[PDB]
């Protein structure tokens, strides 16, 4: 058992340092650099991302947080906390000499119904209307620098997933790194930024000869005997008679020799998920060679073809009428540093539009969402027939330390509105009766705009108790290769 | 600097430490004697007078306690917090370079302008059973488990009344104070006549005397020396014996004396006899005045004697020889209690006593002691509070009060002395923040309901230590005496004086 | 200083946590005059066990009050209040006030004398009959004596039977013990009046004398003197003369050797001859009265019997046999322990199951009335029904079997509403069965006056903070 206790002291203190860094309120950390330098961050992901830990069982909560910062960009905090907490229970693991296997099947029967009792508290979401979403967005946006543009993050992350759906698949498959890539152009103001409606090349132009504007574009996808295939292979590219050359590996020297002759745009360095994306923009077709051209591969359909030094720095647009299952981004700002705040705040609310998307349902956060479940499961226990309803009562008692934080942390008297909170989901619906994180007194969330997704809170309670159940399945450290 | 700092920090960690004693809500305190004793009290005057505590420094602090119980009875727990958070407060000054010498100005002004607050908010209500049950409740209260509030209320209360009359000041030896034990904590009430410890012990004595003449004696009833000009000269034990026959004619005779006094006065049917004698008695003369309808009692206090006195009205005899009619007494119902184990003389229903008797019930040793001093607290609480006719709120009211008008208050003798005043402003809020942990709610957020709560009127507003929102004192039920609070900032500026005017400490011897 | 006076209070529960119920374990005791002991019942443990600790010292001091008004429940003080305090940690380290959960506990207290009469199952008949008391007495011998339950009760409730006619006489100091060497159980009996186990060291067997006294040719002129005064039974302390046992046989005085002080001090009180230190000096005056003093020869021992054939009589006295005194003295706590589980059936009649069954009934009640009650106490409400279920563990744990499968079947049962259900005593079985059907019935009175001491002691400790020593 010295190894099943190992686990819970190696997370109940890794729990205890992000323990009051959750909520609007969120406390700072002092953490020492070897140098002597200090960082006052917040965000737990950062935090914990630093600070080297000696236990295994500690290091498995880092690489369990980083997978869910690339699905949500938030709520990790809560992630390790439930999962410490649900650990942080060892009057059921030793003192009452259970095994490890009946409390992982009393967690896994109560995963079930957590699960089933998110749902009946969720509501269904009009994504049509833009004010609707505007509340389940302004979550992120306030306590941040673009409050002063609120109305124009929502109008980039709202519309920018929209042209990643592809909704006649049936799935509804939302992928930000491929389809959602965020790109900065120098010079402006953050009320300068829009959204391009189409496909943009980050190339630099290297020679003065090329198509600097061009409203019907086209594009084509892709000594003695050195000089014979160099000038071939750019020979068959102007049959078609292009405007802007996209290679994928890099161009040769005497090859753009015969580009700038052209006057024509030479792109080089480009990924085969970016050529896709402009073969269905403009229609075009990626040809393996230069050699096997053929009629298809044009630019009919395409915008416009602008390769304008815009803030000191070419940038080139090939943005069209359409969405071709794609989007790209164009943030602008005066310095580096207000464009690294519009760029990293956007991924926050860009990332909870997928959530909505993929299944438009929410749930009352604000601590509204953990009382709502220890409520059901409470009394679930009273008529279980068998010894898991102890520790199925634990999980009832464990939840509740996330509404006890955002009062800790707000100072308010934690133990007094915490237990006056359960008779609120005792009497009245749990659907309302939340706490307020900047007031610290309870309110309901239906009129207050603490609506977090679905898919947020799932991800959560399933790797929150996947978590506990991968580190109380350990039993002894082997040590060897 | 350095010698008011050890004397600083001294009194901050006695105030850490007297601070959850604070109200009924809050815990007690231990004694271990190492003798095999253990008590249990929130008292602070037990928790400095019977303790002894490491530093001398807080040892001065613990004969401040001692005199404050002696002349208010109340609030020695206060007192001390008071006076650890003025010298917390003054080092904050001094840590920038304050004379103490200054603030002692200020805290002289500011005793004197709180002074002058007490005569405004007090309320001169008139004192009668309803007004005293309210007052009685705040002195008890902290003294018991949260159940013997009502049951010690009402005896406390009438305790009082019925020795009050006539305009006559009130005193506590007008009060017998007994403790019975093998009986539960609830059974504590009043008795009004006088409780004796030993009482007749004969079957022919008997259950109970509805009216009987007593009888006051001194006389010895058993084996005493020779009353004549001779002595005890024997050969053997049967020659001893007839020494018995001649010392016993003393003792003897004087039995028949008191049933000649009996047929005398009061010899007929419906009447009764109760010798009430100091000295211990013979079997022979207890069955000998027990089957005469008289009974016998010994083995009494010396207290109990003078008590007796006025019970019956019969004059304190001390020989048989001198026996007359005019030292009889009379009473009512005179019978004997019963007890799991031992039995007691009851002679309730008496004429005249003016000597009450709070009988005491509990079932342990320390229990009954607790009991013993929230007797002698509740009774002295009510006693200031007829005597001084002027009362003040309770639940802390009037400190917030203070506060309000300190802050409205410029000196007009200097202007540094002013910081002394800001300091006596913070140091008489901390009870309103001592209650609020005793009462397991926020400290800060009780202090601010209470100082925001204000009106275009007189507005008396206290602290609820059940909910934690403002609550009038005066409409609860929940009042001092006008003496406490005037010797609280009497005292404490005194002491704070004191204490924080001494430069060097030197060791001497 | 509040968790070092609850960990030190979970120090003595473990003294005790085991060596309850029928399976419960022994604890070797060594006495402080250098002897050796081997028993189970907690108050014998306490009173050798030096308790320093001031914080569980009103634990202890809490079960002298259980000898007051009931003579049971002793380990229902020291499990249940230290189970409330073991979970009152998990109160106080969310952060919720002690104070809280002193006025929790008060109101759950009197919650459960609401509920406790409504689980009463059955009553005393109240018949005299040894059938009746032997029946119901088969809760309370167990878990002191165990195995041996059958001969116990059937000897207890041939004395208790013999008293009840004697309405409001009833008392333990009734039925005195009385052990002699011997085999063992088998040849244990019982008798009335006061009997002793020195046989009559004169030639008396028999006499109808009135007077006892308790205490070459001179001595036989003394001997006379107390045939003088009219008494023919004479009672020495201490050794006596080889001259002067010959002398009482002379005039047909019974002489009685008593070393015991014991057996002196009995008699003062009984027939009223008390103990005179002079040698046999005529003293009419502090002698006894008694209606016969003969001699009896019962289980192949000779014995003195003091009946009072004139009189109505209510002493008894138990003749235990056994051939080690460290095992007759565990017979001899499970004798008063029935003696007293009847003197307190002379009240109203009321018994509840035992073997864990009220304690899962009583808080599965108190669960759900602190489910539905709000306010801030309701965390101390249910830790106060959570703590009845250690009764449950102690006696699972002591069985050999997995407590977490006692407590899980018996809220099954009750769930269904399955009342009277409570722990099956086997180790090959953890299952569960009827209390009722197999005859274990405990005290309703005990239980009322057993969770009041309890939960009195938990408070009275959580309501100090600090530990403060002083000189008077
Ligand atoms: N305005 C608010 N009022 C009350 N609670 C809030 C509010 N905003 C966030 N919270 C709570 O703070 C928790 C953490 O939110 P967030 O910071 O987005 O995730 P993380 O702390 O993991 O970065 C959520 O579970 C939510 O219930
Ligand atoms: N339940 C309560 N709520 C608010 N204030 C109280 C309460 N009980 C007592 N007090 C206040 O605490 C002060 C001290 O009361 P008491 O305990 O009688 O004296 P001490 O604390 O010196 O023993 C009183 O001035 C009274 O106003
Ligand atoms: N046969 C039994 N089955 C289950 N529990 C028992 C049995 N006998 C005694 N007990 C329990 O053990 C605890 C101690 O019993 P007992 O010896 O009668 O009282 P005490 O230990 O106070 O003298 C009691 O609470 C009782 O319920």
């Amino acid at each position: 058992r010295k190894v099943q206790s190992g686990n819970i002291n190696a997370a109940k203190t890794i729990a205890d340092i992000i323990r009051t860094c959750l909520g609007p309120k969120s406390m700072m950390k002092m953490l020492l650099d070897p140098m002597g330098g200090i960082v006052m961050t917040n965000d737990g992901n950062a935090i914990l991302r630093e600070i080297q830990v000696q236990h295994p069982a500690a290091k498995s909560m880092i690489e369990i947080s980083r997978t869910q910062d690339e699905e949500v960009g938030d709520g990790t905090t809560s992630v390790i906390i439930l999962a410490g907490e649900m650990l942080s229970v060892a009057e059921h693991f030793l003192e009452q000499q259970m095994h490890p296997t009946v409390v992982i099947s009393a967690y896994r029967k109560a995963l079930d119904d957590m699960i089933s009792t998110l749902k009946k508290i969720s509501i269904p979401v009009d994504i049509s209307d833009s004010d609707m979403m505007l509340n389940i967005i302004n979550s992120s946006i306030t306590t941040k620098a673009i409050s002063r543009w609120s109305s124009l993050a929502c109008n980039i992350a709202l519309d920018a997933v929209k042209m990643v759906q592809f909704e006649e698949n049936g799935r509804k498959e939302i992928d930000i790194k491929k389809y959602a890539r965020v790109e900065k152009i120098p010079g402006g103001i953050i009320e300068d930024s829009c959204v391009l409606r189409g496909v943009m090349i980050n190339k630099d132009v290297t020679h003065p000869r090329m198509r600097r504007y061009i409203k019907n574009p086209r594009i084509v996808l892709l000594l003695q005997m050195e000089e014979e295939y160099i000038q071939q292979l750019c020979e068959d590219i102007i049959q078609l008679k292009p405007d802007v050359v996209i290679t994928e590996k890099g161009i040769s020297d005497l090859a753009q020799h015969y580009l700038m002759r052209a006057n024509i745009t030479a792109i080089r360095r480009v990924r085969k998920t970016d050529n896709n994306r402009i073969a269905r923009a403009c229609g075009a077709r990626i040809v393996s060679r230069p050699e096997e051209l053929r009629e298809d591969d044009v630019g009919t359909g395409a915008g416009l073809l602008e390769i304008k030094k815009i803030g000191d720095e070419y940038f080139t647009f090939i943005t069209d009428c359409k969405d071709p299952k794609a989007c790209t981004i164009l943030l602008r700002g005066a310095s580096k540093e207000i464009l690294s705040e519009v760029e990293r705040n956007l991924q926050d609310a860009m990332q909870v539009c997928r959530n909505v998307l993929l299944d438009p349902q929410l749930v009352p956060g604000g601590g509204a969402s953990e009382m709502a479940v220890a409520h059901a499961l409470t009394e679930k226990s009273k008529a279980m027939t068998g010894v898991e309803q102890w520790p199925y009562r634990a999980v009832a008692q464990a939840l509740e330390v996330i509404p006890r934080t955002l009062i800790q942390n707000c100072g308010a008297s934690t133990i007094r509105l915490l237990t006056s909170l359960r008779a609120k989901h005792t009497q009245e619906n749990c659907e309302t009766w939340g706490v307020n994180g900047e007031t610290g007194t309870l309110v309901d969330m239906k009129e207050l705009g603490i609506w977090e997704p679905l898919a947020v809170k799932l991800q959560t309670y399933k790797t929150a108790v996947e978590t506990a159940v991968l580190l109380l399945r350990i039993d002894d450290i082997v040590s060897g290769h | 600097q350095a010698a008011l700092a050890v004397n600083i920090s001294a009194a901050r960690g006695l105030q850490d430490v007297l601070r959850t004693n604070l109200g009924p809500k809050g815990t007690m305190k231990m004694l271990v004697s190492g003798a095999g004793d253990i008590k249990l009290t929130k008292d602070g005057n037990v928790l400095l007078h019977e303790m002894q505590i490491q530093h001398p420094t807080a040892s001065l602090i613990a004969k401040v306690a001692t005199a404050q119980d002696d002349i208010t009875g109340d609030g020695t727990t206060s007192n001390v917090l008071i006076i650890g958070e003025l010298l917390k407060q003054a080092d904050l000054y001094i840590s920038e370079g304050l004379h103490p010498r200054i603030i002692t100005e200020g805290f002289e002004a500011a005793k004197e302008k709180a002074l002058q607050f007490l005569e405004e908010v007090k309320v001169s209500r008139e004192m009668d059973r309803e007004t005293l049950i309210d007052v009685a409740r705040t002195s008890l209260r902290t003294k018991v488990h949260a159940e013997l509030a009502d049951v010690l209320t009402e005896a406390v209360v009438d305790s009082i009344l019925a020795i009050k009359k006539q305009d006559e000041p009130i005193d506590l030896f007008m009060i017998e104070i007994m403790e019975m034990k093998h009986k539960s904590e609830t059974d504590t009430s009043l008795i009004r006549g006088l409780v004796l410890d030993h009482g007749a012990r004969h079957p022919d004595m008997k259950k109970r005397v509805e009216d009987a003449y007593i009888l006051t004696c001194n006389v010895s009833l058993e084996y005493e020396k020779t009353e004549v000009n001779s002595g005890f000269f024997y050969k053997s034990a049967e020659e001893r014996e007839k020494l018995v026959k001649a010392e016993r004619k003393f003792i003897e005779d004087r039995v028949k004396k008191i049933i000649e006094l009996k047929r005398k006065v009061c010899g007929d049917s419906d009447k009764g006899f109760v010798v009430i004698n100091q000295k211990g008695i013979d079997p022979f003369s207890l069955d000998a005045l027990s089957k005469e309808g008289i009974v016998a009692l010994r083995r009494a206090k010396r207290r109990n004697m003078e008590r007796l006195t006025l019970a019956c009205g019969g004059v304190a005899l001390n020989s048989f020889d001198d026996l007359s009619p005019d030292c009889l007494g009379h009473a009512g119902l005179v019978y004997e209690y019963t007890l799991g184990e031992e039995k007691f003389t009851f002679i309730e229903k008496c004429n005249n006593p003016r000597s009450v008797t709070l009988l005491i019930k509990g079932p342990n040793k320390h229990t009954l002691t607790q009991i013993k001093d929230a007797v002698r607290d509740g009774l002295r609480a009510v006693k200031n509070a007829i005597d001084d006719g002027c009362v003040v709120p309770g639940a802390g009211a009037v400190e917030v009060a203070m506060a309000e008008a300190l802050i409205k208050h410029k000196p007009s003798v200097k202007g540094r002395a002013q910081l002394g005043v800001q300091a006596f402003a913070d140091a008489l809020l901390i009870i309103p923040k001592v209650l609020a942990q005793n009462s397991g709610f926020d400290l800060q957020e009780t202090l601010v309901k209470i100082q925001a709560e204000h009106s275009e009127s007189g507005q008396l507003v206290g602290v609820d230590l059940n909910t934690g929102e403002p609550m009038v004192a005066a409409e609860v039920g929940v009042w001092d005496n006008y003496c406490v609070k005037k010797q609280l900032l009497h005292s404490c500026t005194v002491i704070a004086t004191n204490i924080l005017l001494v430069d060097e400490i030197m060791r001497a011897g | 200083a509040v968790y070092r006076n609850i960990q030190a209070c979970k120090e003595l529960a473990q003294t005790t946590r085991t060596a309850y119920g029928p399976n419960g374990m022994n604890k070797m005791v060594i006495n402080h005059l250098e002897k050796l002991f081997v028993t189970n019942d907690a108050a014998t443990i306490l009173r050798e066990l030096e308790v320093q600790h001031p914080a569980a010292k009103m634990i202890v001091m809490a079960s002298h009050m259980q000898e007051q008004e009931v003579g049971d429940g002793t380990n229902f003080v020291l499990v249940f209040a230290g189970a409330l305090l073991e979970l009152a940690e998990e109160l106080l380290r969310i952060g919720l006030s002690v104070s809280e959960v002193i006025e929790g506990y008060e109101i759950a207290c009197r919650k459960a004398h609401e509920i406790l009469p409504n689980l009463v199952c059955c009553s005393a008949k109240n018949l005299r009959d040894i059938d009746e008391v032997s029946s119901l007495l088969r809760t309370s011998i167990m878990s002191k004596q165990y195995g041996n339950e059958v001969f116990l009760a059937k000897l207890i409730a041939q004395a208790c039977v013999s008293i009840f006619p004697d309405s409001g006489h009833f008392n333990v100091d009734n039925i005195r013990v009385c052990k002699i060497l011997g085999s063992g159980i088998s040849s244990s009996s019982v008798l009335h009046g006061m009997v002793f186990k020195k046989e009559t060291e004169g030639d008396v067997t028999s006499v109808k004398d009135a007077k006892i006294a308790v205490y070459e040719n001179l001595m036989d002129a003394q001997v006379k003197a107390i045939a003088d005064t009219g008494a023919n039974v004479v009672v020495t302390g201490g050794k006596v003369a080889d001259m002067a046992l010959h002398y009482a046989n002379k005039y047909n005085i019974m002489l009685v050797r008593l070393n015991s002080k014991w057996d002196l001090r009995r008699l003062c009180k009984t027939v009223g001859a008390t103990a005179l230190p002079r040698l046999t000096p005529p003293v009419l005056e502090e002698m006894g009265h008694c209606d016969s003093v003969y001699l009896s020869e019962v289980g192949d021992t000779q014995v003195v019997v003091f009946k009072h054939e004139k009189e109505d009589g209510a002493i008894s006295t138990i003749v235990l046999r056994g051939s080690t005194d460290n095992l007759m003295d565990d017979i001899e706590r499970a004798v008063d322990d029935g003696v007293n589980t009847f003197k307190v059936l002379t009240r109203d009649k009321r018994l509840v199951p035992g073997g864990g069954a009220t304690e899962i009934e009583l808080a599965k009640q108190i669960t759900s009335y602190g489910e539905t009650c709000p306010g801030l106490e309701q965390y101390a409400i249910k830790k106060f029904a959570e703590a009845f279920e250690a009764i449950p563990r102690a006696l699972a744990e002591n069985s050999g079997v997995k407590a977490n499968e006692v407590i899980s079947k018996l809220y099954a049962v009750h769930q269904e509403g399955n009342k009277n259900v409570g722990l099956d005593i086997e180790a090959e079985v953890p299952a569960v069965k009827d209390m009722l059907e197999a005859g274990i019935l405990d005290t309703y009175l005990g239980k009322y006056w057993a969770i009041k001491l309890a939960t009195n002691a938990a408070v009275t400790v959580l309501r100090v903070d600090q530990i403060i020593m002083a000189k008077p």
